[PDB]
C-alpha cells in the first residue's frame, strides 16, 4: 500500500529479508569544500590546512 | 627489554599498544679454534652467542 | 600591523592562513601564515668520523638492548664533545663508550663501567678516563648512582622473583642508610644485598653467579656481605617470607 | 590525574614530571581515568 | 608460491652473509694488529634484527 | 637579445628569497633550500 | 553485539525475548516453535532473534 | 520504484528503522603522539600550554 495515500499499488512488490552490508565509505568521510584556503608559501597555490 | 634492561616476555597486545616489534632473540653456538704453529690447538666455544 | 591600529597583536587564522587585526577584522597578509606546515593538526672527515662513531654507538647499544632514546642521547653527547674537541687525542671509540655511559646515567638507568666495557673494545680504564674528560668539556654532571639503580637489571638477569628483588632493594638501601658499608661501591653492596636476599628464598644464587651478572668479584661480594650479615634481621623487609630463616643465613 | 594500570587496574595519581609506571604492578601501560565532567547524550 | 618462511629464508642468508662478512672484517683488523679478537664484539647484532 | 659571449657565465645570478625560501623545521632552525646550499658552495669557491 | 530493544522494521519490543528465546531452545523447542511461543508473528521480528549474534557474551570474557 | 530516489543504483532507507539502530555503527580513530628529546636545545614534553 502507498504510504503517502494508503492506496494499493497496482503492481505487487517483491519484498523479503536480504542480508545487506554497510560499507566503510561514508559521505562525511568524503564531503570536502575549498574556498580561499591556505595556499602554499613557496608555490602560492592551494594546499590542505 | 625495559629501560633498566630487565628482560620480560612481550605479549602481542603490548607490542601492538607500545608500538614494539614482536621479535625473539636469536643465539648461535660458536666454536673458535686457534692454531699458532706451535703444535698446540686451543678450541673455545661460546655457547648461545 | 593594522594601519589603523599601530602595535596590534594580529590573530593568526587557520581558515586561510592570515593574520587579522585583533579588533578590526582587517586581514593583514593574504595567506602568509602557512597553516599546514606550522600547526601539527665525498664526505668530510669530521662528518665521516661522526658517522662511524654513531655506527659504533648503535652497535654497542644493541648488545645490551638499550632503547633508542639512550642512543639518541649518546649521539647528542658525542656531537657536543666531538665539536668541542677537548678529546681530539682520545680514540672515537673511547669517547663513544664514555658517552654511552653518561647517557645511561643521565636517563636514570646507569650501567656499570664493566657493563659498558663488555660491549666495547675499549677497556674500563680508558672509558673512565674519557668519562671524566667529557664532563669537564660539557660542564655537566651525573647524579651519583645508588644501589637500587641496578637491582632491576641484576635480579632480572638472575631470574630472581619480584619479592627477592624487592627485599634486595630494601636491604641495600637500609644498609647504606645505616652506613654499614661506608666507602663500598654501590655495585658491591647491591651484589651482596642480592646474595643475602637470594639465600633467604627458594631461588638461591651462588656468589659466583651474582658476581658474573653484577661484574663484582665473589671476594668483593664476600666482604660486603660480611659487613651486613650481622644486621640481617634489621635489613630484611618487615613483610618478608623467609624460606630459610634469617638466623640460618650463610655465615662467611 | 589518575592513571589506571593496564595489568592490575590500579588507580594511582601520577605527576607530570615523575615517570609513568604502575606504583605496585610495575606495568608500563597506563590509561587515563574517565573525565569527571558531565557530557549529555540524547537517546536518539 | 613463496610463503613467509621461504621469503624469510631468502632474507636471512643475505643478512647472515653480511654478519659473517662483518666478523671477518672485524677479526682481520685485530689479527693484522697482532692481538686476538673478542667474538662477542665482532658480531654486529643489528644486521639481522 | 642573445650574444655568444653572454653564453659564458661571467656573473652568476642569485635567485630571490621568494624563489628559494627559508623553511622552518624543528623549531626556529631555518632549513635553507637546496639552492642556498649550492649558493653557499658557489660563494665559498668564488671567494677562494 | 546485544539484542536490539526494538524490531527495526516495526518497532516491536525484542529486547526482552533473547533470554527467553535461549531458554526455549534449551527446552528442545525448534527455532520456529520458540519464536511462535514468544509472540513473534511477523517475519521481521522473527528475523531479529533468528539472526541475532550475542557478541556481548564473549566481550565479557575480557577483564575490565 | 517508490519515488524515484532509488534510481541508478541508489537506495531508499527506512528512517524509523535507522532511528532504532538499523545499520548504526561506531567509528574509532586512534591518534598516536610521542615526545622526543633528540637535540639538546629542543625538548618537547606533554603539558597544556
Ligand atoms: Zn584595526
Ligand atoms: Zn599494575
Ligand atoms: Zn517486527
Amino acid at each position: 500500500y502507498n504510504g503517502f495515500t494508503g492506496r494499493k499499488i497496482t503492481s505487487q512488490i517483491f519484498i523479503g529479508p536480504t542480508y545487506y552490508q554497510r560499507l566503510k565509505h561514508m559521505v562525511d568521510d568524503k564531503i570536502h569544500s575549498r574556498a580561499r584556503g591556505p595556499i602554499q608559501i613557496l608555490n602560492r597555490q592551494p594546499m590542505e590546512g | 627489554w625495559e629501560r633498566d634492561g630487565a628482560p620480560s616476555p612481550m605479549m602481542p597486545n603490548e607490542a601492538r599498544l607500545r608500538n614494539l616489534t614482536y621479535s625473539a632473540p636469536l643465539y648461535v653456538d660458536i666454536t673458535k679454534t686457534v692454531i699458532k704453529e706451535g703444535e698446540e690447538q686451543l678450541q673455545t666455544q661460546h655457547q648461545k652467542t | 600591523t593594522c594601519p589603523n591600529h599601530p602595535d596590534a597583536i594580529l590573530v593568526e587564522d587557520y581558515r586561510a592562513g592570515d593574520m587579522i587585526c585583533p579588533e578590526c577584522g582587517l586581514v593583514v597578509g593574504d595567506r602568509v601564515i602557512d597553516v599546514g606546515s606550522e600547526w601539527r593538526t665525498t664526505m668530510s672527515s669530521s662528518d665521516r668520523a661522526m658517522m662511524n662513531a654513531f655506527k659504533e654507538i648503535t652497535t654497542m647499544a644493541d648488545r645490551i638492548n638499550l632503547p633508542r632514546n639512550i642512543v639518541d642521547r649518546t649521539n647528542n653527547l658525542f656531537k657536543q664533545v666531538y665539536e668541542q674537541k677537548s678529546l681530539k687525542g682520545r680514540a672515537n671509540d673511547a669517547i663513544a663508550s664514555a658517552c654511552l655511559y653518561i647517557a645511561c646515567r643521565q636517563e636514570g638507568v646507569p650501567r656499570t663501567f664493566k657493563e659498558i666495557c663488555a660491549v666495547s673494545r675499549i677497556s674500563k680504564k680508558e672509558i673512565g678516563r674519557c668519562f671524566k674528560l667529557i664532563l669537564k668539556a660539557l660542564e655537566t654532571s651525573v647524579d651519583l648512582i645508588t644501589t637500587g639503580d641496578f637491582m632491576s637489571r641484576f635480579c632480572s638477569n638472575l631470574c630472581l622473583p619480584k619479592q627477592v628483588q624487592m627485599a634486595a632493594t630494601h636491604i641495600a638501601r637500609k644498609a647504606v642508610e645505616l652506613d654499614l658499608v661506608p666507602g663500598r661501591s654501590p655495585i658491591s653492596v647491591a651484589a651482596a644485598a642480592i646474595y643475602m636476599a637470594s639465600q633467604a628464598s627458594a631461588e638461591k644464587r651462588t656468589q659466583k653467579e651474582i658476581g658474573d651478572i653484577a661484574g663484582v668479584a665473589d671476594v668483593t661480594i664476600r666482604q660486603s656481605y660480611r659487613l651486613i650479615y650481622p644486621r640481617a634481621p634489621d635489613l630484611f623487609p618487615t613483610d618478608f617470607k623467609f624460606d630459610t630463616p634469617v638466623d640460618k643465613l650463610p655465615q662467611l | 590525574m589518575i592513571y589506571i594500570c593496564g595489568e592490575c587496574h590500579t588507580e594511582n595519581e601520577i605527576k607530570s614530571r615523575d615517570p609513568i609506571r604502575c606504583r605496585e604492578c610495575g606495568y608500563r601501560i597506563m590509561y587515563k581515568k574517565r573525565t569527571k565532567r558531565l557530557v549529555v547524550f540524547d537517546a536518539r | 608460491l613463496d610463503l613467509a618462511g621461504p621469503l624469510l629464508a631468502f632474507l636471512f642468508r643475505g643478512m647472515f652473509k653480511n654478519l659473517l662478512k662483518e666478523v671477518r672484517i672485524y677479526a682481520q683488523k685485530f689479527i693484522d694488529r697482532g692481538k686476538d679478537f673478542n667474538l662477542e664484539l665482532a658480531i654486529k647484532t643489528r644486521i639481522i634484527s | 637579445y642573445a650574444r655568444p659571449e653572454w653564453m659564458i657565465v661571467t656573473v652568476l645570478p642569485v635567485p630571490p628569497l621568494s624563489v628559494r625560501p627559508a623553511v622552518v623545521m624543528q623549531g626556529s632552525a631555518r632549513n635553507q633550500d637546496d639552492l642556498t646550499h649550492k649558493l653557499a658552495d658557489i660563494v665559498k669557491i668564488n671567494n677562494q | 553485539m546485544i539484542i536490539p530493544v526494538r524490531c527495526f522494521t516495526c518497532g516491536k519490543i525484542v529486547g526482552n525475548k533473547w533470554e527467553a528465546y535461549l531458554g526455549l531452545l534449551q527446552a528442545e523447542y525448534t527455532e520456529g516453535d520458540a519464536l511462535d511461543a514468544l509472540g513473534l508473528k511477523r517475519y521481521c521480528c522473527r528475523r531479529m532473534l533468528l539472526a541475532h549474534v550475542d557478541l556481548i557474551e564473549k566481550l565479557l570474557n575480557y577483564a575490565p | 520504484s517508490y519515488t524515484g530516489y532509488n534510481q541508478e543504483d541508489s537506495v531508499i532507507m527506512n528512517r524509523s528503522a535507522v532511528d532504532r539502530g538499523f545499520f548504526r555503527s561506531v567509528f574509532y580513530r586512534s591518534y598516536k603522539e610521542q615526545e622526543s628529546k633528540k637535540g639538546f636545545d629542543q625538548e618537547e614534553v606533554f603539558e597544556k600550554p
